[PDB]
């Protein structure tokens, strides 16, 4: 889809790193799914794994939180809620938004 | 310095698909490994209607350095448009589009396209960057009006 | 409207506020409108240090005919000065303010004004403008420099 494609192709530009972006798997079915590491932390370090089904944007990601300089109970949270917005943003390309909405936040404030 | 500016671009891009004004193009160049260009974009400029301008599609390219939004897009017709603001080689002159001067890291892209489609039919006088349109156009402008026309009619689908 | 004229009144307006010569102002006027009058200057010359004519900001108007810049400005004192070759109406009568001698379109208005300030306290014997300026300046000089430093010391700004 489209938006889908263009929203893929920004991420893959947004991140020039050497080891960023990555597409895991590309599928008719199951859709795509890539894995991103944002880094964030200056006080008080992420991967974070994007399903893309065929039905995104309408339909939800599936999300996942490696980042073992945190503690894995929060991945649970921040999965389970990272979720949120996710909902807020629902029907339009979601993904850049929470990426960076993250590097702000860490359930911070 | 590049992740401010390709966030920035990327602010842009989404803005502008959900809502832009009509008759207005703006999009990020693609490149052949796959990647998105958001530094290089290929837009395009409407004539205000009621104007010589009418009926006619203008193709510009815009680039972004990497110390974007704190410096000025670049912005070239291509082809090169026959204005008194337009240099030979495509490059707009306008005021917002230089840093020394009115140029401002809140300024939209969008706001950019309408200030050069409001310069199309409002040309600058202290502005001279091209002979020929600049001199016709205080010459005569019936037949400028004439050559506005003839090149709207040309860049029409 | 001259395409001509306004194209190059532009330039030299760009490139004089890019650089110009200190204590030296070159500003086109203001239209009724509102708009900006590119054919008409308004200039300010400070005389040179080691001259009679210092302290002083000697106000000068600079207009364009529609040729601009194939005839040359007329570069004209307002309030008129005291000199042997500026005119009753304080219009300057330099060489390189006439076409049929040493005017050039390549001539800048920096080069103008620092023409007109060198004219200052430098008068030329074959142009009389003034006859009585003229008329002193060459038999009693004491007087004419009296008067210069008066009219130097009377248009020194705040």
């Amino acid at each position: 889809a489209e938006p889908v494609q263009e929203e893929l192709s920004v991420l893959a530009a947004i991140f020039c790193r050497p080891h960023e972006w990555e597409v895991l798997s590309r599928s008719e079915t199951d859709g795509t799914v890539f894995r991103i590491h944002t880094k964030a932390e200056g006080f008080m370090p992420l991967e974070l794994v994007f399903h893309l089904p065929v039905n995104y944007p309408s339909c939800l990601p599936g999300i996942s939180i490696n980042s073992e300089q945190l503690t894995r109970a929060q991945c649970v949270t921040v999965k389970e809620k990272l979720l949120e917005q996710a909902e807020s943003l629902l029907s339009e390309p979601m993904v850049h938004e929470l990426v960076l909405w993250i590097q702000e936040n860490l359930r911070h404030a | 310095m590049s992740g401010i500016a390709l966030s920035r671009l990327a602010q842009e891009r989404k803005a502008w698909r959900k809502d832009h004004p009509f008759g207005f193009v703006a999009v990020p160049t693609k490149n052949p490994d796959g990647t998105m260009n958001l530094m290089n974009w290929e837009c395009a400029i409407p004539g205000k209607k009621g104007t010589p301008w009418e009926g006619g599609l203008f193709k510009l390219r815009m680039l972004f350095k990497d110390d974007y939004p704190s410096s000025p897009p670049k912005c070239k017709f291509e082809p090169p448009l026959f204005h008194p603001n337009v240099y030979p080689s495509g490059t707009v002159c306008l005021s917002i589009l230089e840093e020394d001067k009115d140029w401002r890291p809140a300024i939209t892209i969008k706001q950019i396209l309408l200030g050069i489609q409001e310069l199309l039919n409002e040309p600058n006088i202290q502005d001279p960057a091209q002979a020929e349109a600049y001199t016709i156009y205080c010459q005569n402008r019936v037949e400028y009006e004439k050559r506005v026309r003839a090149q709207a009619k040309k860049f029409a689908p």
